[PDB]
């Protein structure tokens, strides 16, 4: 009955969504194919045929074919609809300009179909979950092509955003200023709710608790696919308080442009120092609001909360869980804004996290993931039009751009709408 | 004759209602296919109060199960007693509310709600002699906060005369389920003092002390809550079907109960409840029933009688007592805590006693109290209401939907005007 | 009727009520599990004295068991006669008194005698005719010195009419079980002489005199000095529930045993108290039960009577008698030794005989001694405290948690008062 | 219910907590792991987890990583939690100031916060013990500094430590005199007990009553873990007269900076003398106030006793401590200060002293602890401050401190207050 439309943009989400649609076949007993050996559950993400397969509710998309050809010859080759995997002639070049304006204007007509053809065949409509990078290129471009062109067709349908967001020392394009803000204001009017994370904050998670010195961009999405899991677990599902994607824009998005949420998950734990942890849901729920487990590297502290979401899962006692959550309350460190004395939407979910076989994590028994709006994310924003400001100071690189249907005027719009958004950031954090 | 119809609204309201028929049924005799094995034939002779006969001893419930997602009711009818329900009445949509009381009540269930009523009058037209409408909800989400309002509107507007009960899940003041809760609960509030008798207020923080220190219940799962709230919701109506030395129709309780139109919300309390290691330590007589009854310690709601005043109360007893005992307990209760009663009111207690008590219990007792105090917890709301709204929180999702700004200063000064009026009626004469 | 409700506090208190109750069960046929399977009737007509009835004839302690710490409560119901305690009464916290007065009133039983109120109103309210409260406690240490007192100081305050008795464990003169014994001592004496109308004064020093002389006992354990303590402790309280010639309630040896209001410690005995080799060579009749209770020798009090004299005295005999030698001996004990009694006191014996004596025993006999003598003891204490304040020994740990060093000479001023009158009262007329 | 927060620094902490946790291990019935095969006496040092692990209550830390590095590679590497064992970089060089304040700020806010998540842990908190060598380097300096974060964050918490104070004539460095005033200045108002053993008089001990003339550490250390046992049995065991951690304070401090009492154990005994001895109450007792059993080369008989805590185990009748006390109390040898009349704590337990396999403890029924506080030890600050007089004189090594982030001032500073500490104990050595 309920349903989500994946699209998966870039590098960066395409191969994102293989860990995450790599989980989603293993928590609900499929095969790498759309087969299922010898239920309402399965529904939400795969779609059925007579013949017993189970397909995939998701398109990818990729102006570049190498990532998504390496999947037409992967393990998951039969699984995906062949049509599903859109493939360009030729990439964005790390350049906003050629996603959204050259390439981008021959590729969208056809992955719109598709989302076409996929929503008027779901029972109902629950909204859209995009995967996209916020370095730049297909991620930039491309994804606030069709952001908008979604807004038009279908309106008010929820439409969730996950991007990785530009870290604050590791950096691997020398652009990415330049595109996070194009992306950042061609979106903030056409995405309800956008889920952050970064590559440095991940890496030091998976040395500082995971006891692994050599990570790659796999393991790095393993612990994103737990994360949407943990967010759509209540549609797949049964729980004790269920939440559904259209709850987090009212509970997550005060003001209709602050709505770029944190992100975080507790027992990212071994399996060899598991056996000496109790992980009880007091010290996991703790867990998320320190520092050192943050998925986004901005310190919680330096701002005021405004918004928290505890979606948990496995053997979970919600006695647990009011007394938790009020001990955090208690805190004076853990400051919310003034503004908002009811601060905590609590989702709990009886279905435990299920462990990729050849992972990392430990078999835990529960787990929580917290999704954060927090002012502190502000000074990162700042950080980022700060990178804006020297290179366009000189025109770094502005002939590329302007050379491949973009005008200088974007730019100078682009920041300014940043400005406003930092500003806004800053009214949201006083009171009276 | 004095049949009731139980509405459902939104995933509490199902959750508890599931547990509810879950009660009913067993102390009705009624198997989860329906069919009657019951052993006492006092269960069987007022059985139409809550079920509809059928065709070889299938007793169906008259119950209406609505949410705007299918998820809750899917979960329902596959739980034990699930199949009991009649099928045609799952009203329900696909797209839910997204706990936005806007959506519920303006956009999702104004589509949606001319279909439920088609099944509550057809429901209400086959009882011989209807009494009232059963809802079971929650004020801070959207359904049930925004959709269950808007039913007892439509119902009140179509039956002015049938008593309107609501047994609704006030929001807690120590930790919140919800960030939209002020604007949620204070909407639903400004439409529930004006379109129903009686409301049973509970809040799940209260419901966590009580299986934290009275039951010692260290895993308690919700369906532990909701067996403590179907007590008392079984316990309200136990005269209409079953016989007893002094009875209390529903009727009667509100008119024994609400002295003034607006002051009709009640926080109930049950006993005997007691842990499993510490049951024989318990003489199980009259005299303790009443005395934890008016325990504050007791009670399924936040806020603590020793605040304010009772207006009224009524102790509802179960099982067979000595009449002697409980008029006895209930004037000592009246004369030690005259202090906590409102004097212009002579007699502030009102018993009934029914002879069947609940299975497995030889005595049990409901409380029911309408007290000054409990402006506590709408005042508190209010203060979370005007933080969020004085620099306009969270609006846009409300007002996206069709509301106005005007609405919302006119639910809080609503708010305000009961509050005032619960501290007008807590002082004593001249 | 005249119920008694039992108080425990600290180590020692639970230490020997533990093993009170363990003598008071087995008197009235209780067996561990609460249930009755005593064999003569008497038995049980007054034992609503001690115990609260539960269905199936569970009889529960109307025992209050409180401590600062978790272990020693968790000794106590792991222990035999564990189980017959009510949980509810397990009164206790977690971070323990350092055995310093100031916690255990001031800090620490500060946020938990409210709690334990809550219990010893609910016991007090399901009697029928409340006589008194039954302490049971130490001077020596925190928590029973401290938050013993206090709780005298808020039973008193809110029961002031009726009798309060204590047993209380008092600092030995040889050799200390604390270093700041005098401090504790001193402070809870401060308290006693003014919010209590009897105390049993008894040292662990003088109950291994007994053990050593009279019993020959080469082994002690603290469950046998705690056999001693409860034999008292049962004897003063039996006219309350087992039939006599001449009874003599816990108010009537009050009256009797105190002149003034202050000189209300008395130091106890019991008889027969023999060996097992030398049990084969006493006649055990009243002439020699006598003789041997007023022996120095024989008392649970360091303090030697012979060093003063008594202003009152008590013997309360069981087991069945002639009359005419209880009168005859008490006589001829007050004619011997004028010398030992206070002469503007006509007669100094007051004489109680019950029926029924203690299991294995044909007869017996408490006695109870209001001496002028006991002026040592508290003389004593005071040259130990003098001694350790003269230059500020410990008061840091005191002060430290809000105590004042004008609190301390208050305490000092009130125990040399009460040694000076009882040194007045020992002169003649004129 | 009762809990401990065992911190062990240094390498003398650190190997005297192998001989530690290998003894309560032992009394528990554990296997050397956190396995127990197929309870609430163990409760008070280890926690447990749903797995059947026992997981010690807990921290190791030393700069240095070598001797750490041996527990995780020694036959109790499983039984600790991996983030427990904390190691650092480089040692402290037996410096105070590397200790404190150059490499202990890289280290003190990591292991207080496993402090932290332990104390939360704990039903209710009962003190600390920790254990730390006198002689210099991190049980100096990093001692200090962790003493003073305990003291601000658990304020009126216990917190009792075990120092292995230097000798008068053995001394293994040559610079303990500048470390042991150091670290004494800076743990006097934050310390609220601190027990004393020196390495020569044990030395003496296990070879004038044990009949060995080969100690290791392993076998001081075995006779120090003997000593943590009857202090914490109460908390552990049933008795008769139990005593808590929090008792210790007022009953052995008489004044705020006069908190370092003796230590002995009575039944020092081989196992091949044992069957020629009675071993009554009354003569362990009676050695208890003998010289020549002392665990601190101090004669008690130089000074006045003002404190003293009998600590009985096993087969112990409360009347034979009563006579054995008394007839100690008459003997005028044995003087105690003129304002304590009060002058003794007893304690006794039910369980027995449990002989670690391989060890040289015979298989005693009773064991007596006595912890003295007496007025000989000024003598022994005296000699120390004497050593630190000639030393800084010449300025012997101060070039050393003062290069590592410390000051010439506090050289003064903390010698004036060991001056002080001194008269103190003059003052409370006379009366009228
Ligand atoms: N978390 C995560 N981030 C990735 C991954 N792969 C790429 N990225 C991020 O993507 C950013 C750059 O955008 P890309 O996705 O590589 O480029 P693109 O979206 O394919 O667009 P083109 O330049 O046309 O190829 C880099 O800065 C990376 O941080 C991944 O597997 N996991
Ligand atoms: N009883 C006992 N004492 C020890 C042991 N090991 C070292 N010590 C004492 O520790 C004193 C010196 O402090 P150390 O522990 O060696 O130095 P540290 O604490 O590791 O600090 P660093 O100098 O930085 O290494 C020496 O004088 C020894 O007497 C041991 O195993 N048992
Ligand atoms: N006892 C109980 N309470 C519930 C349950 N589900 C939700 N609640 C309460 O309902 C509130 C959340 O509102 P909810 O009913 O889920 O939103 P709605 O679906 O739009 O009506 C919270 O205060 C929860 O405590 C349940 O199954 N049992
Ligand atoms: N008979 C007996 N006396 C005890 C026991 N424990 C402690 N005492 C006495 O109690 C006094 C010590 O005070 P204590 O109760 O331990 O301090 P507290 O725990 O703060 O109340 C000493 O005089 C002991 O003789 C026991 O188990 N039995
Ligand atoms: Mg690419
Ligand atoms: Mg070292």
């Amino acid at each position: 009955m309920r349903e989500c439309i994946s699209v998966h943009i870039g590098q960066a989400g395409v191969q994102m969504g293989n860990a995450c649609w790599e989980l989603y076949c293993l928590e609900h007993g499929i095969q790498q194919d759309g087969i299922i050996p010898d239920d309402s559950s399965f529904g939400t993400f795969f779609s059925e045929t007579g013949s017993g397969k189970h397909v995939p509710r998701a398109v990818f998309v990729d102006l570049e074919q190498t990532v998504i050809g390496e999947i037409r010859t992967g393990h998951y080759r039969s699984l995906f609809h062949p049509e599903q995997l859109i493939t360009g002639k030729e990439d964005a070049a790390n350049n906003y300009a050629r996603g959204h304006y050259t390439i981008g204007k021959e590729i969208v007509d056809s992955v719109l179909d598709r989302v076409r053809k996929m929503a008027d065949q779901c029972s109902g409509l629950q909204g859209f979950l995009i995967f996209h990078s916020f370095g730049g290129g297909t991620g930039s471009g491309f994804t606030s092509l069709l952001m908008e062109r979604l807004s038009v067709d279908y309106g008010k349908k929820s439409k969730l955003e996950f991007s990785v967001y530009p870290a604050p020392q590791i950096s691997t394009a020398v652009v990415e200023p330049y595109n996070s803000i194009l992306t950042t204001h061609t979106t903030l009017e056409h995405s309800d709710c956008a889920f952050m994370v970064d590559n440095e904050a991940i890496y030091d998670i998976c040395n500082r608790n995971l006891d692994i010195e050599r990570p790659t961009y796999t393991n790095l999405n393993r612990l994103i696919g737990q994360i949407v899991s943990s967010i759509t677990a209540s549609l797949r599902f049964d729980g004790a308080l269920n939440v559904d994607l259209t709850e987090f824009q009212t509970n997550l998005v005060p003001y209709p442009r602050i709505h770029f949420p944190l992100v975080t998950y507790s027992p990212i734990i071994s399996a060899e120092k598991a056996y000496h942890e109790q992980l009880s849901v007091p010290e996991i729920t703790n867990a998320c609001f320190e520092y050192s487990n943050q998925m986004v590297k901005c310190d919680p502290r330096r701002g005021k909360y405004m918004a928290c979401c505890l979606l948990y899962r496995g053997d979970v006692v919600p006695k647990d869980v009011n007394a938790a959550i009020a001990t955090i309350k208690t805190r004076k460190s853990i400051q919310f804004v003034d503004w908002c004395p009811t601060g905590f939407k609590v989702g709990i979910n009886y279905q435990p996290p299920t462990a990729v076989p050849g992972g990392d994590l430990a078999k835990v028994q529960r787990a929580v993931c917290m999704l954060s709006n927090t002012t502190a994310i502000a000074e990162a924003w700042a950080r980022l039009d700060h990178k804006f400001d020297l290179m366009y100071s000189k025109r770094a690189f502005v002939h590329w751009y302007v050379g491949e249907g973009m005008e200088e005027g974007e730019f100078s719009e682009a920041r300014e709408d940043m400005a406003a958004l930092e500003k806004d950031y800053e009214e949201v954090g006083t009171e009276s | 004759m004095r049949e009731i119809v139980h509405l459902q609204a939104g995933q509490c309201g199902n959750q508890i209602g599931a547990k509810f028929w879950e009660v009913i049924s067993d102390e009705h005799g009624i198997d989860p296919t329906g069919a009657y094995h019951g052993d006492s034939d006092l269960q069987l002779e007022r059985i139409n109060v809550y079920y509809n006969e059928a065709t070889g001893g299938k007793y169906v419930p008259r119950a209406v199960l609505v949410d705007l997602e299918p998820g809750t009711m899917d979960s329902v009818r596959s739980g034990p007693f699930g199949q009991i329900f009649r099928p045609d009445n799952f009203v329900f949509g696909q797209s839910g509310a997204g706990n936005n009381w806007a959506k519920g009540h303006y956009t999702e269930g104004a589509e949606l709600v001319d279909s439920v009523l088609d099944v509550v009058r057809k429901e209400a037209e086959s009882c011989d002699c209807l009494q009232g409408f059963q809802l079971t909800h929650s004020l801070g989400g959207g359904t049930g906060s925004g959709m269950g309002t808007l039913l007892i509107s439509k119902i009140r507007e179509e039956y002015p005369d049938r008593i309107m009960n609501t047994f609704s899940v006030v929001p807690s003041p120590k930790v919140s389920d919800t960030v939209v809760e002020p604007y949620n609960a204070t909407l639903s509030v400004h439409q529930l003092v004006e379109n129903t008798d009686e409301t049973y207020c509970i809040d799940n923080e209260a419901l966590y002390d009580i299986c934290f220190r009275t039951l010692k219940l260290t895993t308690p799962t919700y369906g532990d809550l909701n067996h403590l709230v179907s007590a008392t919701m079984s316990g309200v109506t136990t005269c209409l079907r079953f016989p007893g030395q002094l009875n209390a129709d529903l009727r009667k309780l509100a008119v024994n109960m609400v002295p003034f139109p607006r002051l009709h919300f009640f926080m109930p309390g049950f006993a005997p409840l007691t842990s499993r290691g510490s049951q024989q330590y318990r003489a199980l007589t009259v005299p303790e029933l009443t005395q934890q009854m008016f325990d504050a310690k007791n009670m399924m709601a936040a806020c603590d009688p020793r605040h304010g005043r009772y207006l009224t109360v009524a102790a509802i007893f179960r099982g067979r007592m000595s009449m002697k005992e409980v008029d006895e307990q209930m004037l000592n209760v009246q004369n030690k805590n005259s202090s906590y009663f409102v004097e212009w009111i002579p007699n502030n207690v009102k018993t009934a006693v029914c002879d069947i008590p609940p299975r497995g219990l030889k005595m049990s007792a409901t409380f029911i109290g309408n007290s000054t105090a409990i402006q506590e917890l709408f005042k508190r709301i209010s203060e979370q209401f005007t933080a969020m709204f004085r620099r306009k929180a969270f609006l846009h999702w409300y007002t996206g939907e069709g509301m106005d700004e005007m609405e919302f200063t006119e639910a809080e000064s609503n708010m305000n005007d009961l509050v005032s009026e619960y501290q007008q009626y807590q002082d004593a004469t001249a």
